[PDB]
C-alpha cells in the first residue's frame, strides 16, 4: 500500500 | 458580517478563496455559520502530529489510534527525509486551526480532527479493517491517501476483513447513517494507471476524488477512470500553486501534492456539509455530491453528457465539489429511499475476445421483483476474462440511455497474464439514469499484437432506488 | 383445549409429538397458540411441488422463484429417479398442512412456505446471492438443505456475491431485524468431514443444525465441528424411525434422511418462535436457541461444559431444540445490545508447525475502546498455513475461561496439499464467555508421517457484546 | 454444491 | 553345472523362475555366471533395515546414507502401520542373499545393496539432489520408487538441483559412463494418471518401468504414457501372486505389489547387464532395453509397430525385460555414438485449441549442422498451452515414419486450469527411427463441454545419433 | 625480434600496449608466439560483418550461423542507424586482422572468428540454446555482451534449454575440455544494477567480466557484484580513450563503448591462453585468471584480501587480465582435480527478515562425503525469500575465513514485490579457502521504511576440490 | 512425494 | 535481452  | 480567515498562509491558499471563482467555494458555507463544528475526522496514513501547533486545537484522542503499534497514541514516525509527514499533511488540510496566526486553515477549520497511524509498517487485511472500522460512532468521516501499488500493473483491492468493515461500517456507522470513506483517487497518470483497478477507489462504499491543477488541467499524476465521483484542487505542473498546510516537525508547507491532498479536501468539504444536515446518509451524501458539483472551468477532452442531462468526466468524475452548494442542497434535503440492489447474469457460456468482442443484452433491471430499479446509483460490470497481455484491453459499458463508461483504458506497463477473477468494474457516470433497456459490454485489443483470451462471465450488479 | 393434529401420519411423527416425551416439544408451542401464521419460510434448493396436496394450501408464490430458470414458478423438474424431491420434502417438514387428512404436519402447519429452485443447475455465486437475498423484507427465514461436497476432501464457502447477500440479509432483512438463515450442518460423517470445511455452516449469519437418531445416538452422516448451534431429530440407523413429510408427485413419504431434515424443522421451529415475538433480530434467534436448546438424552462422547455452565457438544451444538422453551423465552426476551467485533492479530512472525504447534496469546478483548467485549457470541480463528497433508492436521482454540473448541478434526481423506487461506474457523462454544484473557491455539499432525508446514498467519476475531 |  | 537358489520362497518367486517360462528370464543370466558381483544398487526410498537376516550379507554402507536426518546410518523409523517398509521390500527385489535358508533371493543376490534415506520427512529440492547423486563413483545404479502424488491430477516434476542432479549423474557418474537412474513408473491407474505428468519417469535420464500381472495383463494401477520404456512383472488382481521380498521387523513378505516391485527387479535386471560389460553407457544401457524387451505375453489394447518394426505399447514400452537377452546383448556391445541433441522450434505464433487442433511442421533434423541426427533415442515435445480444463486434452505426436506416440491421455480427475509451462512430454517409441520430414502434433477436446485454450509454444527436441561407420 | 602490428589504428589501442604499462600486456603474450592460431572464437549477438575488410583473412563459417533467421549466413541486418553493429563491433576486438593496413587488431589477431546472429528478433530460450550450443567441437570460446535489462529492476537469468545448453557445453564442449563462455557483465552502472541479478553473468559457467576506464576508474556504465570474475578496459569518461574495432559498413571506428567491448577482448585473451595448451579445461581456465589477474592500478573502494591472500573486488573481480601471465601460468599448468558439489540446506524453517536477519551455521563441507571440499571454487548462496520492496534488500554472504561477499546491494529502482525464488547468487570471492567453519548470511533493509518479509529457504552449494 |  |  502506497501514500498518494 | 462575516469575517474570513487571518492565518498567515490563508491568502496562499488560493482554492479555498481567490479573485477568480476558481475555488472550492468554501467561504460561502463558512458565512452560512458551517465550518465542521460537532464534525469528527479521521486520517488513515502514517499517523498525525497531534501536537502541531495548528493542529493541536482540534486534535482528536477518540478519532486516533496507532495500530501498527497497537497503542493509542498517532504520533508519527520521525525519520530525516520525514517520510511519514502524509498523515500530518492531509490533517491540516481538513481541519487545521484558524485565526491563530499559524500558516493557513482547514476546509473545516472548527471540526476534530484524529489520525490513524497504519501505513508504517505491514499493512495487512486485519490493519486495514481495523482501521476502517475505528470508533464507527464517533468518527463520522474518514480520509484514505492511499491504496494499491500506482506503476499502472496492478489489481488489488481489500480482502476479506476489510471489505467486511467496508459494509460494517456503511451500514452501521454513524448509529446506522452508515460511515463516510472518502479516498483518493491515485497518482499513477504518469504510468497510464487506470483507478477501476483500485479496489479502494472502486468500491461503492468510497467516494473516490480526483484532482485538477490551478489552471483547471488533468494533473500529471490523475489517473482516469469510471469510479471517479467527484474532483478538487491540487498540485499540477511548475507554473501551478500546490496545497498550503500542516507538515511534520511543527513546520507549514506550502508544497503538498497530488491526489493525496484532493482527498482530505473533500473530506473537509463534506464535514461542512454534515455540520449543515447530521442525518445524509452514506448514500445520500453522493448524491449531494453527484447534483452539486461543478465541470465549469475544469478542462478534459472527455466530457460527456450521461442520460439524465449531467456533465461527467473519466478524469473528474461530476466535477469540482462546491462547499456552497453542497452546504445548501444538504438543508433541503430528503433522505433517498432504501438500496435496492439487482443482480443480472450477463453470460455464463464463454466468449473469445480476439481482437474485440461485443456482448449485448436487454435487461429489465428486476422489474416486477423487491430489487426493481428505475433510477440508478452504482453499476458494477464483474467480469472474469483471461487475457495474455492484460494492459492491452480497454473494456466499455453502454447504458440504455446511451452513456459510455470506460470501465478500462489499456494500461500500456501492464503484461500481465492473470487476467480478471470477478473484478467489479464500477461506474458511476450513469447515475439516476434508467437501468431499463440494452447494456452493452466492449472489449477490444488495442494493440496490434496477436493477443488472445476469453470472457467467462460477465455479471451486472445494479444499485439503486424505485420511485 | 388445544386440539392436536388429526392428519393420517402425524403419530408417525415421532419427533413432533411422542408419549416418550423425547421430542422436539412442537405440541407444548402449539398449544400456547403458535403454528406459524403470519410467518414466510422459503426453501433454497431444487425445487418446490407448490400443487402438493399437503403444501397446496400454505403455498406463497411471494416466497418462491426459480433462479435456475429465470422464472417466477419453482416447481421441480421431474424425472424417471425423482432426483429433484429435496426442496419439496423439507417443504412439508416446515409447513406440511395439518387436519386435512393428508400425510402428516410441518413444525409450523399455519406458516406460508415458499421454494426457491437453484439448485438444479449450475450454482453460481449469482445464483447463491439471488437466493438467499430474495424477498429480504417478505420472506422472514431461509432453509438451505445443501453445500459444498462432503466428500471429506474440500474446504468451501460462498464467493463475494454470496458473502454480500449474507450479510446484506442480516443487516437489511426483516426490515433490518435480519434474515434468517438455517443450515443443515452435513451427511459427510462417513467420510470424517467436518463442518467447520464448509463456508455456509461455518458462517455466523446461519444457524448450522445437525441431526441425532431417534434414539438420541449421532447418526452415521453427522459431522461434528464447533460451529454447529443446535440439532433436531432425523433419520438413524436401520432399526430407527426416519422423518415424515411430503414427498414428488404428490406423495406422502416416511423416510426422508439426513441433515436435510434437521434444517428445515429447526427453520418451523424458529417460525414458531417469531409469531411469539416478530421483533427478535438474527442475534437475537441464536441467543435463543443457544438457551433454550436442551443436551439431555443425547449421547455423545464430548459433552463438555463451557465457561459459563453450559453443556456442548461438537455433534450437537448446544442440544436439541425445544420449542416450548424457544417460545415461552421468546416472549420476554429484550433484544440484544449492539454487535461489536473485535480484531486481534495473533501472530509476531512465522510458526512451524512441523508435529505440534502451540501458539499462547494474552488478549484485552478491545479493552478501552468502543469494540470492547465482555460477552463473546460468534468466534473466529482466522487461519493462513500450508501443510503438505492438510488432513492429517487437528487444530483446537482455548478460550481463556478453559472451553477447548475443535476448530478442526483430521480428515483421512484429505490429501490437499494447499493449505487454508484466511479461512475462517468458527466456534459457538464459548457463547456469553469473557473473552479477556489467554487464548490458546493448538496445531498438531494427528498422523506417524512426519509431515510439514507453516502456520504464517492468525487472526482472532471475536463478536460480542459489553455492559 | 450437493443436496443434503 | 548351474544350481539354482534353495530358498525357502525361492519356487514362489513366479516371476525369477516360473514353470510355465513367463517371467523375467534371470535364471539364464545367472546360469552363464552373471549375478551381481561387482555392481552396487542404491534404493531411494525410506529407508533400509540393514541387518534384515537376508540383506545384511550384501549390505553396503557406501552406497548408503539417511538424508533426512543428515546421518550415515538408513536404518528405517519403526512404526505401528509400518508405514516405512518400502525402502527395504524393493532392496530385496534387487539382493536379497541367496542360498542361505532365508525367504526369497534377489535378481541380482551378488550385488551390494544400499539405502538412502530421503522419503520419511520433507522431500526438498535438495533432498533429492544429494539422494540422486550420493556417491556417483561408488554406486552403479540408483532404483527410485516413488514420484509426484498419483491422484492424476498433478503435474509435478525434478527442481533445479535434483534436474542438475540427474544430469551431472548422466555426465560424470561411473567415471563418466553415467549413473543409472531407474523408476517406477507410478500407481496412478485407478486414477486415470499419465506417466508423462511426472516429471522424473518422464526425464530422459530415467528408465521408467512399468508393470504386468502374472498372468500378462495391464495392473489396474498401471499407468499408460509414452516414456515408458520397459516392464516387469509385479501384483495384478486377488486371482494373481505377488511379489516375494524382505519386509520390516526382519520378516518376509509374499505380497509386494504395485510399480514399486517393478523398479528394483529392473535395477536388478540391470545389475546382471552390468556385470556382463561394466562398460555400458547410461544410454547404451537403455539401447539395451529397447533391443531385447519382449512384447511377448503381454496383453494390451495398444501394441503398435514403429518405424524400425519393434512392437511398442503405453502400458509396457517395449515389452517384458529379458535377463538373458539383456546379458547377452550386452557382452560384446560397441558403446554407442556421441549424442546429439537437435533443438526445433515448431511455432513461434499463438495457435487456438478449440475442439482440436493439429499442426504440422518438415523437419529437417539438423541437416547440415554438427546436431545432425538420422537414429533417433528420446524425443521430446515441450508444451505451453494454457486450457480452461486440463484433464479434458488428449495429445498426440505422430512421427515422420509413421508411429503415433500419445503424449497425454485424458485425466478425468484433472480440472486444472493451470494449463502447461514449457512441459517436455517425451516419447521412447520412436527409437531408432529418422526423424526427417514432417512431424505431426494433434491436441483435441476429448469432452463435449465448451472447453478453450491457446497453444503458445511448441519445440521439438531431438535427442540421438547419426549412421556412421568410418 | 618481434615486430608488433604496423595497422593505422594499432597506436590507438592503448589497451593492448602503450607504454605506460597500463594495459593488457598482450604485446608479452604475441612476443611468445600466442596470438591465437588454430584457436576458433564465436561471437553470439546480431551478426557478423564478414566480408568486413578487417575481419574477411579471420572469418570462420563454420562458427557462424543465423538462428534468428535459420540460415547459415551471419550477415548483421542494415538499417539507417546501424542498430545492428554490436557484433562486428565484438569480433573485431577478438581477431580483427593484423598488418594489412586496416584499422587495428583484435587480441588473437589469428585467431579465426565466426559471429551468430540471434539478437535480431526474439530471443526464445530455444534461440540462446541453439546458440550456446553452436558447433561445440569446432568453436573453443563463445563471447557473449548481452543479458537482461539494466535497467535495475529485473532478475532473470537463462530459462529450460539455455540452462541446459551451458552445462552440456561444459561437459562435452571440445571434446569433453568444455566451452568456454565469456559474458559481459553489464551496463546498468547509472541505475545501480547488481551483476547477481543476471542469471548469464551469475552462472558459474561463465567467465563474467567487467569493465575499467583508462585511467583505471570504475567505468559509469558498471555493475558491481560477486559473480565478476575479471576485468578489461574499456571505456570511460569523456576525457578518457575508448576502444578501436570493426564497425558497419567496412569502417572502422575508435568509440566502442561499455562492458561489451570487455568481454571480447577477454575472449581475445582466452584464446591465446588456449593456444598456449589446448587442454585446459573450462575451469582450469577461470583457476588462471583468478591466479593471475592483477588489481594494480585500478581503484575501487571495495578492494578486500580474502583467505588465501588474493585482493578482490565487486568492480573487478580478481582484477585486470594479464595475457602475458595467462599465457605464461597455462604452458605448465596441471589440471585441476575433478569438481565437487557440495550441497548444503541451512535453513527449511521460515525466518522473519524485518529489519535485519543473521543467520550463522556451522558447515563441514561434506566432511567424510565423496563431496567433501576444502579448496572451493564458486559459491552459490539459494535464496527463497519474500519481501514488500526488493531493491531495499542488500545481502551479504562471509566465509569461514572471513570473506565477505556482497551478494545483493540496494537496487533504488527495483520495487518489485515478488521476492526471490531459488535465485542462486553467486561469489567467486572465497575461490581457494577452505569452506569448513562456520557460514553467515546477512540481509537487511537499507531503507528507513518499515519493510517486511520471510527468508524461507537458504541452500548453500559449493563448488570445488579436495585437499591438494 | 509418494512412495510407489 | 539487451546488447552491451
Ligand atoms: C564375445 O567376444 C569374445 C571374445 O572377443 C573376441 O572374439 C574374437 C573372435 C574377435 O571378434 C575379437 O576381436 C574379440 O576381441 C568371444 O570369445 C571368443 O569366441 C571364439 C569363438 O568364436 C573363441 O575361438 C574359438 O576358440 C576355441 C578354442 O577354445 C578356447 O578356449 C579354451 C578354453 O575353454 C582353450 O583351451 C583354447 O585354447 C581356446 O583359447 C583361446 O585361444 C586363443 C588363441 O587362438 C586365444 O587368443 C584366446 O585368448 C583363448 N581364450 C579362450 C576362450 O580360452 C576353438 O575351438 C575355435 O577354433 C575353431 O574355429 C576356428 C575358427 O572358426 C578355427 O581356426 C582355424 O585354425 C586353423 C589352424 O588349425 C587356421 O589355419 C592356419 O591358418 C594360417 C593362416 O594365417 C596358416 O595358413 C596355417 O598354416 C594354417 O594352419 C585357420 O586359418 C583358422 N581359421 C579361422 C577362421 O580362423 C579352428 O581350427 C577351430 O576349428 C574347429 O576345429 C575342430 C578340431 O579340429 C573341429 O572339430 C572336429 O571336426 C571334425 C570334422 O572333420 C570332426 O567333426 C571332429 O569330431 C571334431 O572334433 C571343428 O569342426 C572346427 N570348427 C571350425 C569352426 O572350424 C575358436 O578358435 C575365442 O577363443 C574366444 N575368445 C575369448 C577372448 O574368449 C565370445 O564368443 C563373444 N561372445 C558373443 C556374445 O558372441
Ligand atoms: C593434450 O592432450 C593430448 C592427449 O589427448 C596430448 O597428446 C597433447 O600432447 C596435449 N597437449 C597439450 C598442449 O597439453
Ligand atoms: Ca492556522
Ligand atoms: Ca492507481
Ligand atoms: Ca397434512
Ligand atoms: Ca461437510
Ligand atoms: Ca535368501
Ligand atoms: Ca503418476
Ligand atoms: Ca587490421
Ligand atoms: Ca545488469
Amino acid at each position: 500500500r502506497v501514500k498518494r | 458580517v462575516y469575517q474570513e480567515p487571518t492565518d498567515p498562509k490563508f491568502p496562499q491558499q488560493w482554492y479555498l478563496s481567490g479573485v477568480t471563482q476558481r475555488d472550492l467555494n468554501v467561504k460561502e458555507a463558512w458565512a452560512q455559520g458551517f465550518t465542521g463544528h460537532g464534525i469528527v475526522v479521521s486520517i488513515l496514513d502514517d499517523g498525525i502530529e497531534k501536537n502541531h501547533p495548528d493542529l493541536a486545537g482540534n486534535y482528536d484522542p477518540g478519532a486516533s489510534f496507532d495500530v501498527n503499534d497497537q497503542d493509542p497514541d498517532p504520533q508519527p514516525r520521525y525519520t530525516q527525509m520525514n517520510d511519514n509527514r502524509h498523515g500530518t499533511r492531509c490533517a491540516g488540510e481538513v481541519a487545521a486551526v484558524a485565526n491563530n496566526g499559524v500558516c493557513g486553515v482547514g476546509v473545516a477549520y472548527n471540526a476534530r480532527i484524529g489520525g490513524v497511524r497504519m501505513l508504517d509498517g505491514e499493512v495487512t487485511d486485519a490493519v486495514e479493517a481495523r482501521s476502517l472500522g475505528l470508533n464507527p460512532n464517533h468518527i463520522h468521516i474518514y480520509s484514505a491517501s492511499w491504496g494499491p501499488e500506482d506503476d499502472g500493473k496492478t489489481v488489488d483491492g481489500p480482502a476479506r476483513l476489510a471489505e467486511e468493515a467496508f459494509f460494517r461500517g456503511v451500514s452501521q456507522g454513524r448509529g446506522g447513517l452508515g460511515s463516510i470513506f472518502v479516498w483518493a483517487s491515485g497518482n499513477g497518470g504518469r504510468e497510464h494507471d487506470s483507478c477501476n483497478c483500485d479496489g479502494y477507489t472502486n468500491s461503492i462504499y468510497t467516494l473516490s476524488i480526483s484532482s485538477a491543477t490551478q489552471f483547471g488541467n488533468v494533473p500529471w499524476y490523475s489517473e482516469a477512470c469510471s469510479s471517479t465521483l467527484a474532483t478538487t484542487y491540487s498540485s499540477g505542473n511548475q507554473n501551478e500553486k500546490q496545497i498550503v498546510t500542516t507538515d511534520l516537525r511543527q513546520k507549514c508547507t506550502e508544497s503538498h501534492t497530488g491526489t493525496s491532498a484532493s482527498a482530505p479536501l473533500a473530506a473537509g468539504i463534506i464535514a461542512l456539509t454534515l455540520e449543515a444536515n447530521k442525518n445524509l446518509t452514506w448514500r445520500d451524501m453522493q448524491h449531494l455530491v453527484v447534483q452539486t458539483s461543478k465541470p465549469a472551468h475544469l478542462n478534459a477532452d472527455d466530457w460527456a453528457t450521461n442520460g439524465v442531462g449531467r456533465k461527467v468526466s473519466h478524469s473528474y468524475g461530476y466535477g469540482l465539489l462546491d462547499a456552497g452548494a453542497m452546504v445548501a442542497l444538504a438543508q433541503n434535503w430528503t433522505t433517498v429511499a432504501p438500496q435496492r440492489k439487482c443482480i443480472v447474469e450477463i453470460l455464463v457460456e464463454p466468449k473469445d475476445i480476439g481482437k474485440r468482442l461485443e456482448v449485448r443484452k436487454a435487461v429489465t433491471a428486476c422489474l416486477g421483483e423487491p430489487n426493481h430499479i428505475t433510477r440508478l446509483e452504482h453499476v458494477q460490470a464483474r467480469l472474469t476474462l483471461s487475457y495474455n497481455r492484460r494492459g492491452d484491453l480497454a473494456i466499455h459499458l453502454i447504458s440504455p440511455m446511451g452513456t459510455r463508461s470506460t470501465l478500462l483504458a489499456a494500461r500500456p506497463h501492464d503484461y500481465s497474464a492473470d487476467g480478471f477473477n470477478d473484478w467489479a468494474f464500477m461506474t458511476t457516470h450513469s447515475w439516476d439514469e434508467d437501468p431499463a433497456g440494452e447494456w452493452v459490454l466492449e472489449i477490444e485489443n488495442t494493440s496490434e499484437a496477436n493477443n488472445y483470451g476469453t470472457l467467462t462471465k460477465f455479471t451486472l450488479v445494479l444499485y439503486g432506488t424505485a420511485p
